[PDB]
């Protein structure tokens, strides 16, 4: 029957146009995913013109909570000012009431004040760690006295800037898998202690902790620390335990750790690669310490901390100067600074974590804290 | 029967194809949503590039049907080049890969939600040679429909009305005073709840024109959104007036361009007046 040979025919032809469509699909996907891989190398290019324009050197000051009853629950002394959208600072002021007021302002690309969380702090944080993602340096630092919260800005369990810096990275090496990247994770984890190095990762005494700078690369190694390839947030959550900061946590407060992160990607539908190293450091306490009736090791470290800090400051006020090509910058005067130069010259971002108590109690400390803070402000 | 055991074997096959159809359809709109997804992270880069610079927007809106060929548009990079001569932009946008509908969702709707949000006062202003309502009419769609997060927590209002030199000017709804820092109308107040259903017939017609719409929040001071429309050659001449005149035109334009957030959008149209409209852009740029 020419019905059957009718049908038959109508059928080919559907089979024939459904085979097509797969085709056609097929390219439009094709088409679709090229404008994911090039889009992504088109963010990383916006974002870090952003973050040239929001500044390569930033200052962020942060009053924790007040602690009772540890300290005064006075808060009075402190005034924290809107942010100014238009000139892009926020400002405060540190008054004591008498005849004549004692008045010390202060300026900050931005304040987190007591009621402002771990979770607000890296609302502002994440950007950076992108930039390593990117393929950027970028060196974060928590400043302040003993008990002022640079640990528990680090490394709170959970929303820490170390543990919410970690679940991006691996969140955000997920995501970019399906667009050609393959990223390797590695990092170290150290401690400066009277200007010495020693390996936090160690699995002793003896072992000579050195500095090596390759020049042409712009990368810098550490002789005989352990470097550990990092595969998730829980295998990095169970490093950092072991690792960590009443003996300890003295002598935490008491020295800088460093955890140094390298970001390594390859795509190899482009031929694209990055490379970016993230550091993430807790300093040493800033107080000032009564050295008068003080044995001498605890002078000598109190030097050295001293010495470390204010070199800090130094290195990081001289290149958010214009003249910084023109003027010299002594790295190499501190470990710190030596350790981190590739991670702070270029087009690597630094921040500057300054962390204050609100109380009373500490508010000559506070306004050291606020001074350097002053210092490390770029142009 | 073999013919029928061939449609058997003809019908099985079919059934094999359209269920690999089915399945590639899911990963196709996966990948199709993630596309404009990532393209919308990226305009919110731009915008707050844009915020930090500074910088007046405007953006180029390409219809390259019937244009010469000496014209070369740089959807990239946004440049438009002629002759040496090139003309800077925020965004080229491709009308070609880009409709008006998704003009106001992927290329428009940041820089609202930024103006919005912070409670500014803001505009569109939209530049053609060729008189086209299908842009208008997106506009309506997209903020004024039952179903949109505007509608959501806005009331929202329009007043239309057309200006021409001189003096009057009338309703466009139907058949000023400058406070503070803002323009009032004396004039046809229609609270929009369903879209273009809400406005007359003749409001997406012929496919200086001034849409007021008001955003007053649900739960006190209503935010406001200016609509400029320039149809034609002899309305953006107007538009120029030595960078001359106080013509009631002239007058609502500077308060806007000094008082309130401008986006200024190039609709390129017309192979015979592109110079003109390109000159123009140039010159917001500068002054
Ligand atoms: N942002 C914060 N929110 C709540 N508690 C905090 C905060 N910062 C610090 N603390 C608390 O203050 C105390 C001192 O903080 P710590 O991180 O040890 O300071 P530092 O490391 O500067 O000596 C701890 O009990 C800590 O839990
Ligand atoms: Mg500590």
């Amino acid at each position: 029957i020419a019905a059957l040979k009718e049908k038959i025919a109508a059928l080919k032809e559907k089979i024939a146009a459904l085979k097509e469509k797969i085709k056609d699909t097929e390219l439009g996907m094709k088409e679709l995913n090229e404008i994911l891989i090039k889009e992504e190398t088109v963010r990383r290019t916006l974002h870090n013109e952003l973050q040239e324009l929001r500044g390569n050197i930033r200052v962020y000051l942060r009053i924790r909570p007040a602690l009772k009853n540890l300290e005064n629950s006075d808060t009075s002394l402190i005034n924290v000012n809107e942010f100014d959208d238009n000139s892009g600072v926020q400002s405060m002021e540190v008054t004591k009431i008498q005849n004549t007021a004692q008045v010390h302002e202060f300026k900050f690309d931005k304040i987190f004040d007591q009621q402002d969380t771990n979770v607000d702090v890296f609302k502002e944080v994440g950007q950076l760690v992108q930039s390593s993602l990117d393929g950027y340096n970028v060196a974060i630092f928590a400043y302040g006295q003993t008990g002022s919260g640079k640990t528990f800005t680090m490394l709170n369990p959970g929303d820490g800037i170390i543990p919410s810096t970690i679940s991006h990275i691996f969140n955000w090496i997920n995501k970019l898998k399906t667009k050609g990247w393959d990223y390797k994770v590695n990092a170290e984890f150290i401690e400066i202690y009277n200007e010495n190095i020693v390996d936090l990762l160690r699995s002793s005494i003896g072992l000579k902790h050195e500095i090596r700078h390759d020049q042409e690369t712009k990368t810098t190694t550490i002789t005989n620390v352990t470097s550990v390839k990092l595969e998730s947030e829980e295998m990095v959550e169970i490093i950092l335990k072991k690792a960590n900061r009443t003996a300890s946590n003295e002598h935490s407060s008491r020295s800088h750790s460093i955890f140094i992160i390298h970001l390594s990607g390859s795509n190899a539908k482009t031929g694209a690669h990055s490379y970016g190293t993230l550091n993430l450091v807790d300093l040493a306490g800033s107080e000032r310490i009564n050295v008068s009736q003080v044995v001498g090791d605890r002078l000598r470290e109190t030097q050295n901390i001293n010495k470390s800090l204010s070199a800090l400051g130094d290195v990081i006020h001289a290149l958010g100067q214009p003249d910084s090509t023109k003027r010299h910058i002594p790295f190499r005067n501190s470990k710190l600074t030596y350790l981190l130069q590739y991670s702070l010259t270029g087009d690597s971002k630094t921040l500057m974590f300054v962390n204050i108590s609100p109380s009373s109690s500490h508010i000559n400390e506070t306004l050291n804290s606020l001074r350097f803070a002053s210092k490390v402000n770029s142009t | 029967a073999a013919l029928e055991k061939e449609i058997a074997a003809l019908e099985k096959e079919i059934a094999a194809l359209e269920k690999e159809i089915s399945k590639q359809e899911k990963f196709y709109n996966d990948t199709y949503n993630t596309v404009c997804k990532e393209l919308l992270r990226s305009r919110r880069l731009e915008n707050s590039i844009i915020e930090q610079k500074g910088t007046m927007r405007v953006y180029a809106y390409v219809m390259e049907q019937n244009l010469p060929e000496n014209l070369l548009f740089d959807y990239e990079n946004g440049v438009i080049t002629q002759s040496e001569h090139v003309y800077k932009f925020n965004r080229v946008i491709p009308h070609l890969k880009v409709s008006e509908d998704c003009f106001f969702t992927q290329e428009y709707s940041v820089y609202h939600d930024m103006a919005l949000n912070q409670k500014k006062n803001f505009n569109l202003i939209s530049l053609s040679t060729t008189p086209h309502g299908s842009l208008r009419e997106s506009l309506i769609k997209f903020l004024a429909e039952k179903d949109t997060i505007y509608q959501k927590q806005y009331v929202i209002t329009l007043q239309f009305v057309f200006l021409s030199d001189d003096e009057f000017s009338q309703d466009m709804l139907l058949d000023l005073k400058f406070e503070k820092h803002s323009i009032s109308l004396d004039s046809k107040l229609v609270i929009i709840e369903n879209g273009l259903e809400d406005l007359p017939l003749n409001f997406s017609a012929d496919e200086m024109g001034i849409i007021k719409v008001q955003f007053f929040p649900r739960d006190p001071v209503p935010v406001d959104f200016y609509f400029i429309e320039l149809n034609n050659l002899k309305s953006i001449e107007q538009f120029d007036k030595s960078i001359s005149a106080e013509t009631p035109i002239a007058l609502v334009l500077k308060k806007l361009i000094s008082d309130t957030k401008s986006f200024f959008l190039l609709n390129l149209n017309d192979s015979k007046n592109v110079n003109k409209l390109l000159t123009i852009s140039e010159e917001v740029q500068t002054q």
